[PDB]
């Protein structure tokens, strides 16, 4: 039908190629994150069940863009690495010109433009990978969480999930998280984030990777024993 | 409208309702509606509602339609010319049939995209049930039926068997327990114990599905 | 021939109005004369005057209806 | 079918586009003869006679590339005139960069490789005409190089173009076995035209007039085409023998 | 027709006439109707302005090109903009190089060669907008009729758009009238109002939908609207 | 070739016609151009309460006295928004003056009326066809307050009251009556909220509804959530008495 | 078959259908003839009158090449002018390098390679028009007609269009009238009569006679249009013969 | 529908292997039977030439060309496909090597560069790769004697004895039949004549048979004397008159 | 005679007639929910009135509120898209 062409708008108003790109996201890994008052937390799922795989030489799913800005996504990694490289070059180009650290709003508009330009270019395949750009604005503690979609649009969310079983985790994000009063403490935002991941991970440790961003350009990576500690506290309420 | 496979989706759902409704199960093969003779299409459809049109102590059930559900554009490529005029008379018999719901017409096929928009008639059929992948709670209800007869060890509960479940809804839980009871016959015992559960489930979950759905696309 | 059978005022030019017709057979021209009388009912006329033929013959009838006055 | 519209390989290895290239060469039904003498080379092409509304002087199947070099083409006209423009351009450019005459061995090679360049272009259509190059080489002497529309060229003792080419080759083959030479006698270039036309009439089986033929002559450091009065003068000398 | 012959602009037909051009002409038939006529000393163009709804304002179909020249655009909107800037560039190029205003017969040759390049080239969409161009040069007043194929024909006056036959019938019987009127620009405009009146089906009879432009040996090309064109109405 | 071949041509172009349905799938935006100002409004279309309405904005400011709105895909809009902002600073560069609303709209439509890679007498930028529904409104020293709808298909038209989005069809039916030449600035603010509340799928609230005004004194000003909520209570008080 | 959907593709008949359709499209156009005399050539074109709104000396299809060559074609009007406008640049390009006017056989080679290459290009649509050009160069009078297929030869007379069948029979009679050919003034009266004879199929519409010629006798190698008493004499001469 | 006959120009073959290569190998199978024999002291190649018309000059067709004096080559397939390939292949050896290292290209570098042109023809769309298969034989100081079979798919492998063309499958066993790796060059030419004779029995003479050898340098083909350092050409093309001498001694 | 899709005015006149036979709330407004649905066939319009009562049974209401018609239209939009 209309999957052979791109610029054709189709009578349904939506290109079927973008919908088929969402199907790869439906089978993609689960990426969950929630931003609090003083901090933002981004979790991810990297399957360690594959045998004969060294975790030391395995690159992490969370890609460092700026000091106070990280990047998380779900989808084909071959398509994301291009988006990662184009974002990192522009990330350095921000200080190469404006001398200011990378702005979350400016970085998202660029990545959306990268999704836009390669889509508007004939004979160029668009990226069907959804990326989550989070971080704090320069000289600002207000959390900023943006997303990217294969349709070429961006939006902001307090709590958002992508990948496999995105609708199931989304129901967990609306009911158990209050935008009017986000969690103030760091432990509460991380512990509730693990509970959303335990649905798709189903009682696992090395399959969960969480990178917490702190003000004044601080990146911390929770170890395997630290992530498993939140799993034990959640299991205490289920067995009670 | 139902979706699924015979024995689970297109079978268990049809026979379970006739039990609670206290209605006689009436099965009509979808291929029998078209006899490859002109005039048998409208004749056999009117006779179905005639048996159930007196006291109406039954419900009409039709399963596994690969033929009359698709008329195509012609008498080739799986369709037939007699199917075009048969589905139209079934519409007149569906609208002309009026009761309080003692008799229902349940038809299940693979795809409804080839059906006649006339026979669809929105508002006569408000129900479209698509086959879904059950969760882990579904297996606990199927195990409880067979575990009432076959005795299980005290070290293995309903939570132990439900641990490994890969793309099986309701049909092969009985088939998996069949091998679990067959392996115990090799050890000469009538009660499956903890040593038998481990060796039996490995012979089941393995060496069955050749195609692998995996996240190594990376 | 269709105009001589129907009642007219003999003010109609059959050669000039036929310039708007394109690729019409003998049967398709019969529907054109029927549309000419339908315009008289829309204009509130008992008979069919010359202005009714000009509007119905120039408009394409029994072939294709082009409603597009704008881009696409 | 789509497989017959593509220039690339076919399932059986027989290109349908190339089969139409040789088929279009016989569309005009022109029978030309190219033979090699001793010191000279004479090529005669069949001249179709139209009505009185066409100028026979302008109508020609033979184009002059340069001195001593000449070409006869049998096939589609629109591809015949454009192919002559490419051979003339490469002839002058080769006499400048390399500063030496362009022999028919190379002159048939450039157009042969140029036809493969046209096959590599999707928008450009290859030449469907036969390019027959004749000249007198300084070393090899008389040489005939006939370039097929598919870019095939090889030297010939005697060659022709048409449906009677099989009858022309057979008639000229037995004649060359008696004298055991591929060159025509009577080294004088005026008499070479007599035999080249004589062996053509016996091969074709039909006598032609002055307007039915166009006689090209390639001599040493000179090339010219006989006019209507010169061709008529040849027919008078051929009639007496 | 569906596919087969005349499916592409390059693709020909068994008859030899490309039907893709006729498809571009179909947009002119139901487009904005315009009527025009010229004399030796004057030229007049009367164009109908269209609208979406009552809240939608009427847009002028007459676009200014040269001080002594004018044109009306009936057809596809995006195709008419490129040809507009092309004629604007040729008028300035002729004034920058040849110092003379672009001639009418010269404007038609450049406009014909402009749309012909995109027609013979594979791909692209040819121009389907009609252009009626008037101008006053040393040769006098001239009126060109530009068809979507690129054909150029000189006439005293013509009309395109919805029900263009109504004005053509008026111009045939009155052909000997407006050509003899000289030095009277008012009588030539009154003939244009009565010409479009027979063409119109009486959708909107108001003043705002009619745009009358006139050029002559004394008064240059000027677009009138509102109370300026309401005097003749 | 599906939609570019199989069709029986009437002399139409089906490339943009498929985008006409995508225009109706965009956000509903309604605005009215009066003599005392231009009141504009859009719809946020929040499918979940976690969406940030203050972070995303469906209206852009091209000039101090000229606003803009969008209904459609944001991807195709960003190319037109950056092109509209480029033409705004272009007139501020060469002529150093605020460009007119009609003059700016025609410059923005120059990109919307051209498509394709290859060309002859005009440069090209976008490599594939696109489209977006843009409502350009503002104020100048020539024609005063003006409102133009920017259509990638045809030429823009002058609308005093224009409605776009899914509710564009039924809202224009209400604009043929309630709209009047004597509507003031305060009456125009309450008239849009009365029409917007009906055409919008969700309930009227400060979060899912964002309106803005265009005047000469204040230029382009966006109604704050607190100021918008005050106008919402005035609409509910008027509907309660009727 | 699908050979017409792709340009520059060999057909089973040996010639592309699009090239064959371009030749048949010339017959749908107006009839244009020509006569090649000893001291020059004479061109005659027929133009069908659409309506009384047409102004004479406006739509004339006579095209010019340098000062010594006239040009006329038959086919699509917009397609023919683009070929002439390019030939005008070809005659000027030769004038820049060689500082001399272009001869007729050289003018055919430039337009020949121009049209024949387009028939070999898919991205360029072939021409559906047949151009007739001629004049007097330094080498004398020459006449050539460029067919839409790309083939051209020297012609003692030119015939094309719809009435080419009735015109070809009259052009062959020029040998019967005089063995040496008619003069410059006699060819104008003779070429006009052929237009009326070829007008029997076009008799449902009117016409405007347009004749142009270039010779060394009167015009002294200049392209001019027939006017004055010479134009009216050729009209009355043919009207008396058709009686 | 069926496949569009792709080289992987714009489209990968759904069958897992390119189908037109076998159709390009059909054009290779369409070629004449051409064989070669790699021995210790030399490498010999043999091929047959098409007669076509009886009046066609046999000296015009050369199926064994000269790239470098130490390296020979022989091909089977369409005529113009080999000329366009080598005309470009020569300029590659000149610029990439002879204009840098200023010497004669060795066997490893020259054969690799020839296959790169076929790789570019498969990668670049719209340009069909040429369907000729080349057997390149050469002798250098580094690797010594070498015999490589260049396939149109872009792959080459060394072969002691191999055949291409219509007899590619048939003569490959025939070469292994009468010849073994332990045999020298002198006994290899007799085997090459007996195997090639089985291809066509019509004319075995030097007119339709082009035979070439690679071996010790010949000072007559060097063109100059006085320099002991520069080695003579290791490739010597056998004249048709000299080919008949090997036929009588066969 | 070709059957086309009715407009918003056609859908409003059909819903008000069916609302007399089926029990509905006195405060519902059909000028809104019907506007949210695009042009649909006359057969699907009767389905909206029948499916509206199905969600009311799940919601346990004697009549069909405004939220009941919304779920019935969304069921038609997701399963048809006409």
């Amino acid at each position: 039908g209309y999957d052979r062409a791109l610029s054709i708008f189709s009578p349904d108003g939506h290109i079927f190629q973008v919908e088929y790109a969402l199907e790869a996201v439906k089978r993609g890994t689960c990426a969950v994150g929630v931003k609090g008052k003083n901090c933002v937390v981004l979790g991810c799922e990297r399957r360690s069940t594959l045998k004969l795989q060294d975790t030391r030489i395995t690159p992490s799913k969370v890609s460092k863009i700026d000091s106070h800005v990280v990047l998380s996504f779900s989808g084909l990694n071959a398509d994301s690495r291009i988006l990662i490289e184009k974002a990192r070059v522009e990330a350095q180009s921000h200080r190469l010109t404006l001398e200011d650290p990378v702005t979350v709003e400016y970085l998202t508009r660029y990545v959306a433009g990268v999704q836009q330009r390669y889509t508007q270019s004939g004979g160029v395949r668009p990226f069907g990978v959804s990326t989550l750009i989070a971080g704090f604005d320069p000289r600002d503690d207000e959390p900023k969480l943006y997303q990217t979609e294969p349709s070429g649009i961006y939006s902001s969310w307090s709590a958002q999930t992508i990948g496999r079983n995105s609708k199931t985790v989304r129901e967990f994000l609306e009911k158990n998280y209050d935008r009017k009063e986000p969690p103030a403490t760091v432990e509460e935002c991380v512990k509730l984030t693990v509970r959303s991941l335990l649905e798709v991970v189903q009682t696992g440790a090395k399959n969960i990777e969480i990178t917490v961003v702190k003000p004044d350009s601080d990146i911390v990576a929770l170890s395997s024993e630290e992530i498993n500690q939140y799993v034990t506290q959640i299991e205490q309420e289920k067995q009670e | 409208i139902l979706y699924g496979a015979p024995g689970t989706g297109k079978t268990l759902l049809a026979k379970a309702v006739a039990n609670q409704t206290s209605a006689t199960f009436l099965r009509i093969v979808g291929s029998e509606l078209i006899q490859k003779y002109l005039g048998d299409g409208p004749r056999l459809c009117r006779q179905i509602f005639k048996v159930a049109g007196e006291n109406a102590p039954s419900i009409v059930f039709i399963d596994e339609i690969d033929a009359i559900g698709t008329k195509r554009y012609d008498s080739n490529s799986g369709g037939e010319r007699e199917i075009q005029r048969t589905m139209l008379e079934l519409l007149n018999q569906l609208d002309g049939f009026d009761d309080r719901g003692d008799v229902k017409v349940i038809m299940a096929t693979n795809k409804i995209e080839t059906l006649d928009p006339a026979l669809i008639r929105p508002g006569r059929i408000d129900r479209k049930i698509l086959f879904e992948n059950p969760d882990l709670s579904t297996k606990k209800k199927i195990l409880g039926i067979h575990t009432s007869k076959m005795n299980l060890s005290e070290d293995v509960n309903l939570e132990t068997l439900v641990t490994t479940k890969d793309d099986l809804s309701g049909a092969d839980i009985q088939a998996m327990c069949t091998e679990a009871g067959l392996l115990a016959l090799r050890e000469r015992r009538m009660q499956v114990t903890a040593e038998d559960f481990k060796q039996a489930k490995e012979r089941v979950m393995k060496n069955k599905v050749e195609e692998n759905l995996e996240g190594l696309y990376l | 021939i269709h105009s001589r059978k129907m009642t007219t005022d003999d003010d109609i030019n059959w050669q000039e109005l036929a310039r708007s017709t394109d690729e019409f057979n003998g049967a398709q021209l019969k529907a054109v004369t029927v549309e000419a009388g339908m315009i008289a009912l829309r204009n509130g006329q008992s008979s069919v005057k010359h202005e009714d033929f000009v509007e119905g013959i120039s408009e394409v009838q029994a072939r294709k209806s082009k409603s597009v006055s704008f881009y696409a | 079918g789509y497989d017959r519209h593509i220039t690339i390989f076919s399932p059986e290895g027989r290109l349908y586009q190339v089969e139409y290239a040789f088929k279009a060469t016989n569309q005009t039904n022109i029978n030309s003869l190219a033979v090699r003498g001793k010191d000279c080379t004479v090529v005669i092409s069949q001249k179709k006679v139209p009505d009185k509304l066409l100028d026979p002087t302008t109508v020609s199947y033979i184009f002059c590339i340069s001195r001593t070099i000449g070409m006869v083409v049998n096939g589609p006209i629109p591809d015949a005139r454009n192919a002559a423009l490419r051979a003339k351009a490469e002839a002058a450019e080769f006499r400048y960069k390399y500063g030496y005459d362009m022999p028919c061995d190379v002159l048939a090679k450039r157009m042969a490789n140029l036809s493969q360049i046209y096959t590599q272009r999707a928008y450009m259509r290859p030449l469907g005409v036969i390019l027959t190059f004749v000249s007198v080489d300084e070393e090899l002497g008389p040489s005939i190089y006939k370039t097929d529309p598919a870019g095939y060229y090889v030297g010939y003792k005697a060659t022709a173009t048409g449906p009677k080419q099989q009858e022309i080759t057979t008639n000229l083959e037995n004649h060359f076995k008696k004298s055991k030479i591929d060159h025509i006698n009577e080294e004088s270039w005026e008499k070479v035209v007599e035999f080249a036309i004589t062996h053509m009439i016996d091969a074709l089986g039909t006598e032609f007039s002055k307007n039915d033929l166009e006689v090209g002559v390639a001599t040493k450091d000179k090339f010219f085409t006989l006019s209507a009065e010169n061709i008529e003068e040849r027919l008078v000398a051929i009639a007496e023998q | 027709f569906r596919n087969n012959y005349d499916g592409d602009t390059v693709t020909f037909s068994p008859t030899g006439r490309l039907f893709q051009v006729e498809y571009a002409l179909e947009a002119i038939k139901q487009g904005s109707v315009t009527v025009g006529l010229r004399s030796n000393t004057h030229a007049v163009l009367v164009a109908l302005k269209r609208n979406a709804d009552e809240l939608s304002s009427y847009q002028k179909k007459i676009i200014k090109c040269d001080e002594h020249m004018g044109l009306s655009l009936a057809g596809l909107a995006p195709d008419a903009r490129v040809l507009s800037n092309y004629l604007r560039q040729q008028c300035n190029y002729s004034s920058l190089v040849f110092n003379r205003k672009l001639a009418v017969e010269r404007a038609g040759h450049l406009l014909c060669d402009k749309a012909q390049k995109n027609t013979q080239s594979y791909g692209g969409r040819p121009y389907g907008v009609g252009l009626l161009i008037i101008g006053y040069d040393k040769s006098g007043a001239h009126l060109l009729e530009f068809q979507p194929s690129g054909n150029v024909t000189e006439l005293y006056g013509t009309a395109i758009g919805a029900r263009s036959q109504g004005a053509k019938t008026y111009l045939e019987r009155t052909l000997d009238t407006f050509i003899k009127i000289d030095g009277n620009p008012d009588e030539l405009i009154k003939a244009g109002v009565e010409a479009i009146s027979q063409s119109l089906r009486d959708e909107s009879l108001t003043v705002d939908n009619l745009s009358i432009a006139i050029v002559g040996k004394d008064t240059p090309f000027t677009i009138y609207d509102g109370e300026a064109v309401a005097k003749y109405i | 070739d599906r939609g570019v071949s199989t069709f029986s041509p009437e002399g139409r172009l089906f490339q943009v016609e498929y985008s006409l349905e995508a225009i109706k799938l965009g956000s509903t935006a309604i605005g009215i151009a009066t003599k005392e100002g231009v009141v504009l409004g859009v719809e946020k279309r929040a499918t979940s309460p976690l969406l940030e309405s203050d972070s995303i904005e469906k209206i852009v400011e091209i000039d101090r006295h000229i606003g803009c709105a969008m209904s459609g895909l944001t991807a195709d809009a960003r190319s037109m928004i950056e092109h509209a902002r480029t033409a705004a600073v272009t007139h501020n560069l060469y002529y150093d003056e605020d460009i007119n609303v009609e003059s700016l709209t025609q410059s923005v439509c120059d990109l919307a009326l051209r498509f394709g890679e290859g060309a002859s007498g005009e440069e090209r930028l976008m490599s594939r066809p696109f489209g977006v529904a843009l409502l350009i409104a503002g104020h100048d020293a020539d024609d005063g307050y003006q409102l133009f709808h920017a259509e990638p298909s045809g030429t823009f038209y002058r609308y005093n009251a224009k409605a776009i989005g899914s509710g564009s069809e039924g809202a224009q039916a209400e604009l043929l009556n309630e709209w009047h030449s004597s509507l003031t600035l305060k009456e125009a603010e309450l008239l849009v909220l009365k029409i917007l509340k009906q055409v919008m799928e969700e309930k009227l609230d400060e979060n899912n509804a964002q309106l803005s005004c265009i005047t000469k004194q204040d230029g382009f000003k966006i109604y704050d959530n607190e100021k918008t909520a005050e106008l919402i209570k005035e609409l509910k008080e008027k509907e309660a008495a009727e | 078959t699908g050979y017409d959907l792709s340009n520059s593709v060999f057909s089973p008949d040996g010639r592309n259908f699009q090239v064959e359709y371009a030749v048949k499209a010339v017959e749908n156009g107006t009839t244009s003839i020509g006569i090649k005399c000893n001291d020059g050539v004479v061109f005659a074109v027929e133009k069908l009158i659409t309506s009384k709104l047409l102004v004479p000396q406006k739509n004339v299809k006579i095209q010019v090449v340098d000062r010594h060559i006239g040009c006329v074609y038959s086919g699509l009007i917009p397609d023919g002018r683009h070929l002439v406008n390019r030939g005008r640049e070809e005659a000027a390009s030769f004038k820049k390098l060689y500082k001399t006017p272009i001869p007729i056989p050289a003018f055919a080679d430039r337009l020949g390679q121009y049209v024949q290459a387009h028939t070999l290009y898919n991205s360029v649509r072939p021409f559906g028009v047949s151009t007739i050009f001629g004049g007097v160069d330094k080498n004398g009078a020459h006449l050539y007609m460029l067919e839409p297929s790309g083939s051209y030869w020297g012609y003692k007379g030119a015939a094309t269009g719809k009435g080419r069948q009735s015109a070809k029979a009259e052009l062959e009679k020029l040998v019967d009238h005089h063995p040496e050919g008619l003069s410059a003034r006699e060819a104008v009266k003779q070429a006009a009569k052929i237009i009326y004879l070829a007008h029997e199929d076009n008799k449902e519409k009117d016409f405007e006679l347009e004749i142009s010629w270039c010779s060394l006798s009167e015009t002294n190698g200049l392209h001019k249009f027939v006017k004055g008493d010479l134009l009216q004499e050729a009209i009355d001469f043919a009207q008396k013969e058709i009686n | 529908m069926t496949d569009r006959y792709s080289f992987s120009l714009t489209t990968f073959s759904p069958s897992g292997k390119l189908g037109q290569i076998d159709y390009a190998l059909t054009a290779v199978k369409q070629g004449v039977t051409s064989l070669g024999i790699k021995a210790t002291n030399g490498v010999v190649i043999a091929t047959e030439k098409k007669s076509s018309s009886p009046l066609a000059m046999s000296e015009t067709l050369s199926k064994v060309s000269l790239l470098t004096p130490d390296i020979g080559a022989v091909y089977s397939g369409m005529g113009p496909d080999y000329r366009v390939l080598v005309d470009k292949s020569r300029k590659v050896a000149h610029t990439s090597y002879k204009r840098i290292y200023g010497e004669y290209p060795p066997t490893k570098l020259l054969v690799s560069e020839v296959a790169k042109i076929m790789q570019e023809a498969t990668q670049s769309g719209g340009v069909r790769p040429f369907g000729v298969s080349l057997l390149i034989a050469g002798h250098d100081e580094f690797n010594g004697f070498s015999l490589y079979q260049v396939d149109p798919s872009g792959s080459y492998f060394p072969w002691k004895a191999t055949a291409i063309g219509k007899g590619s499958v048939a003569a490959k066993t025939f070469l292994e039949k009468r010849w073994n790796d332990e045999l020298e060059l002198e006994d290899a030419i007799h085997i090459a004549l007996l195997t090639l004779k089985e291809s066509v029995e019509g004319e075995f003479n030097g007119d339709t048979i082009e035979l070439a050898i690679i071996g010790d340098e010949n000072p007559d083909l060097l063109g100059y004397t006085g320099i002991p350092t520069d080695k003579g050409p290791r490739f010597r093309k056998l004249t048709s008159q000299e080919i008949n001498d090997r036929l009588e001694a066969l | 005679v070709e059957f086309s899709l009715p407009d918003l005015e056609g859908r409003a006149n059909i819903f008000r007639i069916h609302s007399k036979s089926m029990s509905v709330e006195r405060g519902i407004r059909w000028e809104l929910i019907s506007r949210l649905c695009p042009n649909s066939t006359g057969a699907e319009l009767r389905s909206v009135c029948t499916e509206a009562g199905m969600f009311a049974i799940r919601a346990r209401r004697k009549v069909a509120t405004e939220k009941d018609f919304l779920k019935a239209v969304d069921k038609v939009i997701s399963g048809y898209k006409k």
